[PDB]
């Protein structure tokens, strides 16, 4: 009678940089996706090529569970066939994905005062992320014609910017939990349908 | 394991000035953000001050605004509560705290730091 | 400035009963409350944080409830370890202010 472990996703002390996302492989369990959609505490649960009322009867192979947390603007941007600086430079969700984000607002648990410094979104990049791809490089962004030689400096500037996070900031740029399911329906086992 | 240890409390005459070192260690002490709060004898706790990552932004208590100034080294990962025209009210054990109320939350030992006349 | 008033100040129970400790603020603090437990000349301990998530190797009796201007701490059963201070300090303003104070003690 195996279980999924949605818990310990969605209910992590701290969630993962949205530059360095954390992706956690789903299998060989039943999973209960309408007991996360009857909680209802999800500002945001949107899915992609299935329903996310009775999908308990699709049986999928690999699930995929990835976790990050970002602004409340940059939830519309995690999306498919979404154009941002999260989607270009961050996580990028594929045009053809079957699956489904689920957003929370956590202000209360990722805010402190004077900002929270663990979040740092990604804001330069030379090239725009492929589907499913993480940098986690921290090299300096040769803006300028000039070579930074690894080091700051007039036209170079380093990569990651940290999100500031307070509890006195508006919505939209509230810190946000972000949980995006992919699951993948092949001709293999199926053994993680969670009926 | 992180670690926060408060040294420099030690007696001093009212009007004196005294500086409380916070050294820290165990983690990326740039990356969080510190607090002092003092507990009086026989009395509730008190915040004191609050010093940001960057730390640009540096919030007092009315208590000891203007007469507290709050610093930090992040090469000597040490945080220096700055005390100036300190009172008997003053006397009390300094702690020592990161991320107060938050999943990042440490608490140093705390110092015991006396205002006589 | 937000102010946090802590009653009852001078609960007592005895060993195995269940405790509860309440919070108001003065105006809205959203979830940014957090408590704490103060053993005599020992460093406060961080209970509870963001009102009801519990810190991490803290015994699972202690709970937080309430959002907005109210909070309760509550304790299922009570040990002997658990005869100490209490305090309620929100986070939510930039200065942050702790509660008064409540000392459960042995009935």
């Amino acid at each position: 009678t195996n279980l999924c472990p949605f818990g310990e996703v969605f209910n992590a002390t701290r969630f993962a940089s949205v530059y360095a996302w954390n992706r956690k492989r789903i299998s060989n369990c039943v999973a209960d996706y309408s007991v996360l959609y009857n909680s209802a505490s999800f500002s945001t649960f949107k899915c992609y090529g299935v329903s996310p009322t009775k999908l308990n009867d699709l049986c999928f192979t690999n699930v995929y569970a990835d976790s990050f947390v970002i602004r409340g603007d940059e939830v519309r941007q995690i999306a498919p066939g979404q154009t941002g600086k999260i989607a270009d430079y961050n996580y990028k969700l594929p045009d053809d994905f079957t699956g489904c984000v689920i957003a929370w607002n956590s202000n209360n648990l990722d805010s402190k005062v004077g900002g929270n410094y663990n979040y740092l979104y990604r804001l330069f990049r030379k090239s725009n992320l492929k589907p499913f791809e993480r940098d986690i490089s921290t090299e300096i962004y040769q803006a300028g014609s000039t070579p930074c030689n690894g080091v700051e400096g007039f036209n170079c500037y380093f990569p990651l910017q940290s999100y500031g996070f307070q509890p006195t900031n508006g919505v939209g740029y509230q810190p946000y939990r972000v949980v995006v399911l992919s699951f993948e329906l092949l001709h293999a086992p199926a053994t993680v349908c969670g009926p | 394991e992180v670690q926060l240890v408060e040294s420099g409390g030690g007696l001093v005459q009212p009007g004196g000035s005294l500086r409380l070192s916070c050294t820290a260690s165990g983690f990326t002490f740039s990356n969080y953000g510190f607090h002092w709060v003092r507990q009086a004898p026989g009395k509730g706790l008190e915040w004191v001050t609050i010093i940001s990552y960057d730390g640009i932004t540096k919030h007092y208590a009315d208590s000891v605004k203007d007469r507290f100034t709050v610093s930090r080294d992040n090469s000597k990962t040490m945080v220096y509560l700055q005390m100036n025209n300190l009172k008997l009210d003053d006397t009390a054990v300094y702690y020592c705290a990161r991320d107060l109320g938050t999943y990042d939350d440490s608490w140093g030992q705390g110092v015991l730091v006396t205002v006589s006349s | 400035d937000i102010q946090m008033t802590q009653s009852p100040s001078a609960l007592s129970a005895s060993v195995g009963d269940r405790v509860t400790i309440s919070c108001r603020a003065s105006q809205n603090i959203d979830g940014f409350l957090a408590w704490y437990q103060q053993k005599p000349g020992k460093a406060p301990k961080l209970l509870i944080y963001a009102a009801s998530r519990l810190q991490s190797g803290i015994p699972s009796r202690f709970s937080g409830s309430g959002s907005g201007t109210d909070f309760t701490l509550t304790i299922s059963s009570l040990q002997p370890e658990d005869f100490a201070a209490y305090y309620c300090q929100q986070v939510y303003s930039a200065p942050l202010t702790f509660g008064g104070g409540t000392k459960v003690e042995f009935k």
